[PDB]
């Protein structure tokens, strides 16, 4: 198979600034017929892939002019002249000079906005859910940038490990922020054996960690 | 306008078979090669196969992971392309896309919306919905232990949309999915304004319209 | 090489008179 | 929903040039080869040329009798195929057809209505329209002395098609064309229903709506 | 070049009876892909060519089942199992195994119908045309079969010659008849020197010749 490697895998772009994405193929994409079978796709969040560039350098109809491609042989570059919010998503190159057709692994593009600290909320487990045998504790991080953040669960001052899961939204079109949930799951019995439940949030927009706490049953 | 619609996807047990259709309109279907792609949850794009126009012999090509098991076929009178899958494995779980291959632009140009195929031993299960009780307050609904994907969440029949964040599902160690949906509201509204999450799990025909009360 | 082309017969020499072929 | 419309036909002097357009809709124009044919007055069909999709090199092929004189090109963004003709001879007088070549059915499948190109040294003349006044009654219109072909005739702005016979044009000793268009109508309708023949001769920009009365 | 020879060049079929049209090519139309590149087109009167059959024997979409084709190599046949009035027109075979794409000369298909005598109408020249110095008189033969018809202009019962021109429509697709126009053209002067203008029509459907006449400015 032909290997297609994109660099970088992720790009944070100030609005209006350019972005460049490289694609390297393990073999030449120039066929004996003079055509070069390199194509560029964009998949917006929750959408099907859409074609941007065909044969290295040609714009599919209706694709904005700020998208351009260049390169030859084994090395190709996609350039976005002035990145907008609509350009957020994952960019793939694709070859079809050889079977199988293969894609690069994809380059994620997000908007780089000013730092925004998250709002933090903690939710104790439901009384309905406690009737069922499981306790779920939710910590919510709302409207923050950048996407990176450390969420730590502490139960009676003891750090929790391996019993929580995180989920993060796609970048918000309105303000270019993210939101995030971290869910601590314990059995009902383990939950009732402890008192203090806290999630601690570390983020670039916080000069000191933010802690949200509750005592079980209060 | 060129339209392609994938269908047939759903929950399939390992080793069983499943046929996907690509129903097309807006072009002379017979003149075009049709291609199938797939995308595992959270992964990249993957070529599955294509079938040529009968003007060029009507034959098909296939990816390595996919051969022996899958057959791509086309019904030129009905304008439908097919992906026949056999002996499915959990690793085949993916959204499957069909695509019209162009002539000037000889690649996959127009894509359907895709159809989710889930290969798993587990049984369909509706979710349990628990409240996440609350100058701006946060509340939500926890949608726990459902299978397979997807679920939908709205707030107040779709009237409340601002500040809603419905998080992507995470696969739990149990094999069941779980997500939460949250919304921020003005604290002045708690106690007088009614907030209801509308949870729909079509695979289990489960409708839950749970109201969230403050504590 | 040729079996990756979706818009051509993968067999060599599919037409005796290629200039007569408008779709190749 | 596939539509193809030839345009650009008319009178052209021998030795001069003329470009025809084939304007299309209802399909991805660039994906298809487009082919041109022609039909001399009262003669059979002949192939003029075709042009491949840009995905197959976008090259064109030609019948020997147009080599070095006619050029076929395409504007993929406008969905238009062109037939550029130069050094036109009187033999070239014909209705020129454009057609979409299929891929599965790889011949000229969908055709336009055709556009008539008349290569002659004679000058353009508009037609005079004279009435042909009345169980079943017959009336009509005489469209006399025009050049070149063609004219179109409608009745009551297209609201009257049953019983219409528009005869083939005859070329008089005058060197100009003449025809008549007739229709049979109920005798009861005379005096209560009005009958208009709408003649048009686009080469001379002539537009006549002649009322036929008893 | 590859020559396409259709036989017969014209035909007249009784409706309901079959019709067969032969196409012979000077060279084989079989290609290396195993397909034979022979197509059948129909051009109806006043219309564009339309595809009937592709690759010898395949009906294009929406083509009636009474149409079929067969053949191998250089000999091909198009069969209309039950000819209908709507099938009138000119049938062409086409090859594209080689450049140039070549057609046959075309087979004109007339369909028979029972004899129909024409309805005859005579039209005197308009007043506006007489100002130009020219007199046009028109005799109309409408909706008749067979196409043979003898139209004779008589001026004061003198048989005219040399001043008339005929036009005939193609066979109608619903009723399968023809219509014919005969236009007598005389100078304004010669037209005022005579009084009784008449056209006399002889046709298989009429027991005896039918005459239609008028008098100069007489109602």
């Amino acid at each position: 198979d032909i290997l297609m490697t994109q660099t970088p895998l992720s790009l944070s772009v100030t609005p209006g600034q350019p972005a460049s994405i490289s694609c390297k193929s393990s073999q030449s994409l120039l066929d004996n017929d003079g055509k070069t079978y390199l194509y560029w796709y964009l998949q917006k969040p929750g959408q099907s892939p859409q074609l941007l560039i065909y044969e290295v350098s040609n714009r599919f109809s209706g694709v904005p002019e700020r998208f351009s491609g260049s390169g030859s042989g084994t090395d190709f570059t996609l350039k976005i002249r002035r990145v907008e919010a609509e350009d957020v998503g994952v960019y793939y190159c694709m070859q079809r000079i050889d079977l199988p057709w293969t894609f690069g692994q994809g380059t994620k593009v997000e908007i780089k906005r000013t730092v925004a600290a998250p709002s933090v909320f903690i939710f104790p487990p439901s009384d309905e859910q406690l009737k069922s045998g499981t306790a779920s504790v939710v910590c919510l991080l709302n409207n923050f940038y950048p996407r990176e953040a450390k969420v730590q669960w502490k139960v009676d001052n003891a750090l929790q490990s391996g019993n929580s899961q995180e989920s993060v939204t796609e970048q918000d079109s309105k303000d270019s922020t993210y939101s995030l949930s971290s869910t601590l799951t314990l059995s009902k019995a383990d939950y009732e054996k402890h008192k203090v439940y806290a999630c601690e949030v570390t983020h670039q927009g916080l000069s000191s960690p933010v802690t949200k706490s509750f005592n079980r049953g209060e | 306008e060129v339209q392609l619609v994938e269908s047939g996807g759903g929950l399939v047990q390992p080793g069983r078979s499943l046929r996907l259709s690509c129903t097309t309109s807006g072009f002379t279907f017979g003149d075009y090669a049709m291609s199938w792609f797939r995308q595992a949850p959270g992964k990249g794009l993957e070529w599955v196969g294509f079938i040529r126009s009968k003007g060029f012999g009507g034959t098909a090509e296939y990816a390595a992971f996919v051969k022996g098991r899958f057959t791509i076929s086309r019904d030129d009178s009905r304008s439908i392309a097919y992906l026949q899958m056999t002996s499915l494995k959990p690793e085949d779980t993916a959204v499957y896309y069909c695509s019209r291959v162009g002539v000037v632009i000889a690649t996959a140009v127009y894509w359907g919306q895709g159809t989710l195929v889930t290969v798993s031993s587990a049984s369909t299960k509706g979710p349990s919905v628990f409240p996440l009780a609350p100058g701006t307050a946060a509340l939500g609904c926890l949608v726990k232990d459902y299978f397979p994907e997807p679920v939908t969440v709205s707030w107040n029949s779709g009237a409340l949309t601002s500040g809603v964040h419905t998080f992507p599902a995470v696969l739990q160690s149990s094999g069941l999915y779980s997500l939460s949906s949250v919304v921020t509201v003005p604290s002045s509204s708690l106690g007088t304004q009614t907030y209801i999450c509308n949870v729909n799990h079509k695979p289990s025909n489960t409708k839950v319209d749970k109201k969230v009360e403050p504590k | 090489n040729p079996n990756a082309n979706p818009n051509a017969n993968p067999n060599a020499n599919p037409n005796a008179n290629p200039n007569a072929n408008p779709n190749a």
